[PDB]
């Protein structure tokens, strides 16, 4: 299972967003997980509203 | 900010365009310009009317 | 990784690499690490005409 | 824009003062050197801070190349060339057959267009 694991885990890693808000890039841009997730901390942790982001998979 | 229309125009030749202005300049003296344009187009009524009045009375 | 290296740059494309390895096989004296392939290069000398300054950034 | 030539002859008879316009491209490099990156980087963020999505999406494009050309560092003004280069002879192979016509790709015809 492992050798599809290693695949499916690649597949699903991306974060579809609905609105930018105060953020720069555009609405409905895939960006993955982990960047996503340090520019929405970023901007709480400064007080600017989070940004409105799904996972999704390709 | 320029559409591609007009973009492609001023590359391929087909309309001219105005680059730069210094409207200030013209803005300083814009009811000048206002007079200027008042008066000519008295000049053209005038010789309007001479030949209206020529043409009227032949 | 090394020999993917070897069959990538110093046996087929790097002039210098062959004629310095088939000199130090010759002798008894240690194979000189591979240089740049030509590939490598000709990308280069091909990419700057189209005025896309590509820099190297050694540091 | 000025459609007609006749409207633009007029003009500049008349008043050929204050605006300056020709077509074709040295126009644009003046119009982009003189023009300024930060001021228009200032008025979309501006804009993006309020609403209308619309309009809002136009200016988070328009942000977003802004930024990336003050980030570059560089200037837009790489976008007109003025020196074009030629790639080395080898790589545009010259062939001599038994006639002597060049048969390789005609890059060498491009060059002799533009020269």
């Amino acid at each position: 299972d492992k050798h599809i694991e290693v695949i499916v885990r690649q597949m699903l890693r991306r974060v579809t967003i609905i609105d930018s808000g105060s953020t720069e890039f555009l609405p409905g841009s895939l960006i993955d997980r982990a960047e996503f997730e340090a520019e929405n901390r970023r901007v709480v942790a400064e007080g600017g509203e989070p940004a409105a982001g799904r996972p999704v998979l390709m | 900010d320029l559409a591609p229309k007009d973009l492609e125009k001023i590359i391929y030749f087909a309309a001219y365009v105005i680059t730069s202005v210094d409207e200030e300049m013209r803005h300083n003296e814009l009811s000048t310009l206002e007079a200027e344009m008042a008066v000519e187009r008295k000049a053209v009524e005038d010789q309007r009317d001479g030949e209206l009045e020529a043409r009227a009375q032949k | 990784a090394y020999t993917l290296q070897e069959l990538l740059t110093i046996k087929s494309d790097d002039t210098v690499g062959r004629v310095k390895v088939y000199e130090a096989i010759v002798k008894g004296e240690n194979i000189p690490e591979p240089g740049i392939p030509e590939s490598f290069k000709v990308l280069l000398k091909e990419l700057q005409s189209l005025c896309l300054n590509v820099e190297v950034l050694s540091s | 824009l000025i459609v007609d030539e006749n409207l633009y002859r007029e003009l500049v008879d008349r008043y050929g003062e204050y605006f300056t316009g020709a077509m074709g491209a040295e126009s644009i490099q003046k119009l982009i050197e003189n023009f300024d990156i930060d001021a228009e980087a200032e008025s979309l963020r501006d804009v993006i801070r309020n609403g209308k999505g619309q309009k809002k999406l136009r200016a988070l494009k328009r942000l977003k190349v802004v930024a990336a050309f003050q980030q570059s560092g560089n200037s837009p003004m790489g976008m007109v060339l003025d020196a074009v280069p030629v790639i080395p002879p080898e790589l545009r192979p010259m062939v001599q057959l038994d006639g002597g016509r060049f048969a390789t790709s005609d890059l060498n015809d491009l060059y002799r267009r533009v020269i």
